[PDB]
């Protein structure tokens, strides 16, 4: 297998096309807005969490953004 | 590794009278046994359900119970259209069920005197190519015999193809086709036939040691 | 009978009276209702068929690309162009390649190229949809009772064995009644409506593989789809999601398909539940019922019978079926025919006091025969006892041992409870339930704490549930604060929610 | 009500292979688990195979491991026992046994089926012929005595034999085939006369068979 | 497509099982252990910036949770 | 000149599949089946009680072995670099048109 | 390394190969293989602990095609396999070049 | 009535054993003895040279 793991860790950049280069921009922004579209309340919920840690009104935005992009893909 | 042994396989009694068979194992079969019945030329059914509870349509005068691995049957009334063969199974664990081995139920019949047909060999037919020296040997008892052809004072088996007919309803009637499967040369070097019965109920055997040319 | 052997049995014990109880009969587990004056009627739900779906937009995942043509044009001479360009089953792209005079052309620049391709899908799978008014809940109701030969054949579900019938639930017709023979009849006010929300759920159907798909799950699927009533040759939207379309150094564009998206889509289904079919019905292997059982025409069987004499027979030794249970098999050697067996649970045995209650009420031997056999299930306390199963001089006996306390039975009770509410949530307060201010008030902040927290995470997995679970458990072990419960529940109501699987 | 009907019948050659197919209808067939036990001529009852209620799994005995495979049609009720690597061991009547299962091999109340008989034989085409029996001819003259129109090397099994149209039949029964040395068959059989038929009642037998195109009319010698 | 969205955001809690089960614990732990694994210098490159984020020895340990737990899967 | 490597399967096809079953605190299941390895196996625990055969009620032992078989696999190839091959192309700038 | 799958090929680097969750042979195999770790593909479930069914996934060609995601493609023309990328490194010695 | 559980083997014996290597960067090393389960191995890795 379920946990195939990807080979852009190590992608062989070259002048030529790759595999899939056209799909590799937009393949986990698609993902993580499927699933804030699909659970609107986990954006509360994140706020609610990141609202208290970092207590510098600029650590919260990164805490926000980082378990907004943990949530879909889990890992 | 757990054959289901019967003790014993055949009991010489009357119809009316009680019947026990058992069946053993060898490992820890708790009670998870079951009977059957299988009369010959018909689909066999069943006895009892885990030796206590028998099937649509079977009376309660036969019966078992549970003692350790051997599991004995209670007959109250014998009836002359029950005797037939029986078996066990096994239903513990994973499959392959064993079976047992099969219990006929002999009754008592006229010991009195078997057959003495000899057939001198018909000798069209042995002109044809075979040979059929059949000793017939009928209305005796048990079934079971040691026909040991004496041909010239030497012992020939190996060739005995038997065929022992089914019980009658009011003597028990008992068939042994004993045949020796003899060429034509073996029939020109041997002169001397004797055939066996081995009656259980006489004290000596009949052994007709005819010459080749008589009746 | 049909109970007695599955891992999952609960004993739902207290009623209002014997009036009715409300109780939740899982796909799974076996529901034991026991009752004063009426006899242990064990129930299970046994198949969920559906019937009659129609088909939804349904995926392909296997394609094929067929013959395929390409036409570039040259740059400042306008654009690429083909005439299999505007058809709707033949894939096309447009891109922007190299072209000089060493191609044919006569003004050097970046030119104009389209490749189409003729797309023909092979396999598809489909995605049907499951109504609420299609619902045929089965259930196989059997009383403990008088059980007949030990164990028989539950195939048997005709008018004989008056101990067991089914029961056929539809939302059509809620309310069912069981003849039992002698027995009278229970009646059941079944819910199939509040069941498994099957407004949110659909059926795949793929290559003979069946499951429970999500309905939010199956409309994000980046697959080439069609409408669902067309068994010929769809129309296939959304083509580009399959094949595609790479140029090597801008002077041969080759369109290549991805492969067989069976295994990408079989690993997709991390939460489906997966079912069978058995002809035109999709039967589920999951699911839970809202049964309420009316129980004013359930009477007891064999009251007024005598009691046995003597003569019992102790085969199939017994054993514990999991849960503190003893089902004791007997043989009672006598012709009495209806007579009442004598069993209770004894220590001290001059005086034979009942100590253990008794789950099969009222045993009663049924065959008038000599051998007549039963099938009992007594409960023992913890500690030592015996089963006295017999009246006079020759009753036989039999030591028993049940291992545990009262306080493992009561903790062994709490995390089933909260397994339970776990499974259900909502209706998990009326699994027991007798009705009143306790068992509503209880259920009210249950649903508001669900619609509170199905609302709230909703699209959590199996880690992601431990891993805000961890963060939260620090959030209640540090931040000195007035906010300091609420970090602290949501982590052990996430973590029972995600962690008793 | 109980109906488990049989088929596939007639000879299995040795290195080819067969299809045992039981016609099994009147019940629902996709929760009875399906058993397989022979029936040995002389010796008792073997068990050979099993299919559970799931469609995939299937045991065998130990003995008869990897070569008998079965398969459910869960649309057709039916089974196929795929006779393959048949050797001279499987000379015996498989049945089909049926009951219903919980678990994956259980009953508690079991069906049975009317048996099919498979023989392995290798011969030529051969037709029955007719081998003489007479008593001695010293007490013929009114009695009782034993003899029977004897059907050796025939193929295959059984050839349909009369009595005098159906008169001297107070013996005569349809007796299974004799094993010989090789792929022949035999029957042997006695009966009972009253012995005052010899110049008057002749002793011919209907020796009819389809396959083998053999009707000799013969009669006994004493 | 490539972002399939998986059915574990929607599994239908009953007493039954799933169809990924016995895959379903270990999957994300060995696709993150894999990825440490092959990754080795990852682990010191959120170190030397989880350590500036945070200020307060107990948040930095979030970030680097947060941090090589999004390196694998990007989302 | 490739070399070949360690080639996975990517499409698998499960034959003729069999379970065994055993009684609780009677020991645990084993296939004869089991001493190959085409058959892939796995053990766990089921319910056993008087309706499944056993005469001790508790969680029995069960081991399911189906035999693989994989239809379409692929293959991976290794790269030696002492073997290979570049292709240069030199075009001088000279008497050439632009058909060349 | 140099992936062989139903006539297409790859550029694989080698630590994404060795890492990949799929029933595998040694590839020094030329017969019927033996298929180490097979438990990727075929998946045990236990309905409801009274039977286990046993079922393998689909076909991986897609979710192998989908996690080849910085893969160079190449061809091969029979015994050897032309590559669509690469860079040299070449010192051009112009000594010997005259002006014609 | 006792029946047996998981029984332990404590005199073992090794019959005739094989061993066989395979070239760095040419694959892993197999054979068709490791295709039964009455034959034990292990993978390693040793110095091959000319």
């Amino acid at each position: 297998a379920v946990t195939l793991p990807s080979h852009s860790t190590r992608k062989l950049q070259t002048r030529s096309q790759t595999w899939l280069e056209s799909r590799e921009y937009t393949k986990h922004l698609i993902r993580v807005e499927n699933w804030i579209f699909r659970n609107p309340g986990f954006a509360l919920a994140a706020a609610a969490i990141a609202w208290l840690l970092g207590s510098s009104t600029s650590q919260k935005v990164i805490y926000l953004v980082m378990i907004l992009l943990i949530a879909p893909a889990y890992s | 590794d757990i054959v289901m042994t019967q003790s014993p396989a055949s009991l010489s009694l009357s119809p009316g009278e009680r019947a026990t068979l058992s069946c053993r194992a060898t490992q820890s079969i708790s009670t998870f046994l079951a009977w059957y019945q299988q009369k010959p030329g018909q689909a066999p059914r069943l006895l009892i359900y885990d030796a206590s509870t028998r099937a649509s349509g079977i009376p309660a005068r036969f019966s078992g119970s549970r003692s350790g691995t051997d599991f004995t049957l209670t007959i109250t009334r014998l009836e002359p259209e029950d005797f037939a063969v029986y078996y066990c199974q096994q239903r513990y664990n994973w499959p392959p069920y064993s079976f047992g081995q099969g219990t006929k139920l002999e009754i008592k019949r006229t010991v009195a005197a078997p057959s003495v047909f000899i057939f001198p060999p018909s000798d069209e037919q042995l002109k044809s190519g075979t040979a059929s020296v059949v000793c017939l040997l009928n209305n005796f008892y048990p079934r079971e015999a040691k026909v040991q052809w004496k041909v010239d004072n030497a012992l020939q088996s190996g060739n005995s193809q038997e065929s022992v007919t089914e019980q009658d309803s009011k003597d028990s009637t008992y068939s042994l086709s004993s045949t020796l499967t003899l060429s034509k040369a073996d029939y020109e070097k041997h002169k001397v036939y004797a055939c066996e019965v081995t009656h259980q109920g006489l004290s000596s055997p009949v052994t007709k040691s005819f010459n080749r040319g008589e009746c | 009978i049909r109970c007695i052997g599955v891992s999952n049995r609960d004993f739902v014990e207290g009623m209002s009276g014997g009036t009715w109880v409300d109780v939740v009969l899982e796909h799974g587990g076996c529901v034991t209702v026991m009752a004063q004056d009426k006899p242990t009627v064990d129930i299970e739900l046994v198949t969920t068929t559906v019937s009659n779906m129609a088909e939804v937009r349904s995926y392909c995942y296997e394609a094929s690309i067929s013959d395929m043509a390409s036409d570039s044009r040259c740059p400042t001479q306008g654009e690429a162009y083909l005439d299999k360009q505007s058809d709707t089953q033949y894939v096309c792209k447009r891109t922007l390649v190299d072209r000089g005079w060493g191609n044919g052309c006569g003004l050097f620049g970046k030119g104009s190229l389209v490749t189409c391709a003729k797309f023909a899908c092979s396999k598809k799978m489909t995605g049907k949809s499951i109504q609420p008014e299609n619902l045929e809940y089965r259930i196989m109701l059997s009383v403990h009772g008088s059980q007949h030969s030990g164990m028989i054949v539950n195939d048997t579900g005709h008018e004989t064995d008056e101990n067991r019938a089914k029961v056929e639930i539809t939302p059509n017709s809620p309310r069912a009644e069981a003849t039992l023979g002698g027995f009278g009849s229970l009646g059941l006010d079944c819910e199939p409506r509040t069941g498994l929300d099957f407004s949110d759920l659909y059926y795949l159907t793929m290559n003979n593989k069946h499951w429970l798909v999500h309905k939010e799950w199956f409309h994000d699927i980046p697959l080439p789809w069609h409408a669902g009533a067309d068994t010929g040759t769809p129309h296939w939207n959304n083509k580009e999601a399959l094949v595609e379309f790479k140029d090597a150094h801008a002077k041969r564009q080759t369109v290549v398909v991805l492969g067989s998206q069976e295994g990408a889509v079989h690993t997709a289904l991390a939460g489906a539940l997966e079912a069978e079919m058995d002809g035109a019905k999709g039967r589920l292997s999951s699911g839970h019922l809202k049964c309420r059982l009316k129980m004013d025409k359930l009477r007891l069987k064999g009251v007024s019978y005598s009691l046995c004499t003597a003569a019992f027979t102790f085969t199939k030794i017994p054993a514990e079926t999991l849960h503190g249970t003893v089902t004791v098999e007997v043989q009672y050697a006598g012709t009495d025919g209806p007579c009442k067996v004598p069993a209770q649970m004894a220590v001290d045995m001059q005086t034979l006091t009942p100590v253990g209650r008794l789950i099969t009420a009222n045993p009663v031997i049924t065959e008038s025969t000599e051998n007549s056999k039963m099938m009992l299930e007594l409960d023992p306390p913890f500690g030592d006892s015996y089963i006295v199963i017999g009246v006079g001089e020759k009753k036989i006996t039999h030591h028993w041992h049940r291992s545990g306390s009262t306080i493992g039975k009561a903790f062994e009770a709490t995390v089933r409870g909260a397994k339970r509410m776990a499974v259900l949530g909502d209706t998990a307060w009326d699994f027991g339930s007798v009705g009143g201010a306790l068992n509503s008030l209880g259920k009210g902040i249950h649903q508001i704490f669900g619609a509170a927290f199905k609302s709230l995470f909703g699209g959590m997995s199996w880690f992601s549930q431990i891993l805000i679970g961890t963060l939260l458990m620090w959030l209640g072990l540090n931040t000195k604060n007035g906010s300091i419960s609420l970090m602290c529940l949501a982590l052990g109501g996430v973590l029972i929610f995600l962690s008793t699987a | 009500e109980v109906q488990l009907l049989e088929s596939g019948g007639g000879l299995v050659q040795p290195g080819g292979s067969l299809r045992l197919s039981c016609a099994a209808s009147g019940f629902s067939f996709s929760t009875y688990s399906m058993h397989w036990v022979r029936q040995a001529p002389g010796k008792g009852l073997e068990w050979v195979s099993a299919i559970s209620g799931e469609g995939d799994s299937a045991y065998y005995a130990d003995s008869v491991k990897g070569r008998f495979t079965i398969s459910r049609d869960n649309s057709k009720n039916t089974l196929y026992l795929q006779m393959n690597k048949v050797r001279a061991e499987d000379t015996a009547v498989y049945y089909c046994v049926g009951g219903y299962s919980n678990f994956y091999y259980y009953y508690t109340m079991d069906a049975w089926g009317q048996g099919t008989m498979v023989t392995v034989s290798s011969a030529s085409t051969k037709g029955p012929s007719v081998f003489p029996l007479a008593p001695s001819s010293k007490s013929t003259s009114g009695g009782t005595a034993a003899l029977g129109c004897l059907v050796k090397d025939y193929f295959p099994e059984p050839v349909t034999v009369s009595w005098n149209s159906g008169a001297l039949t107070s013996g005569v029964h349809t007796f299974p085939a004799v094993l010989q040395s090789s792929g022949l068959y035999s029957l042997s059989s006695v009966v009972t006369v009253p012995s005052s038929s010899l110049g008057t009642q002749t002793y011919i037998c209907n020796v009819n068979h389809k396959p083998s195109n053999t009707k000799v009319d013969k009669k006994v010698e004493p």
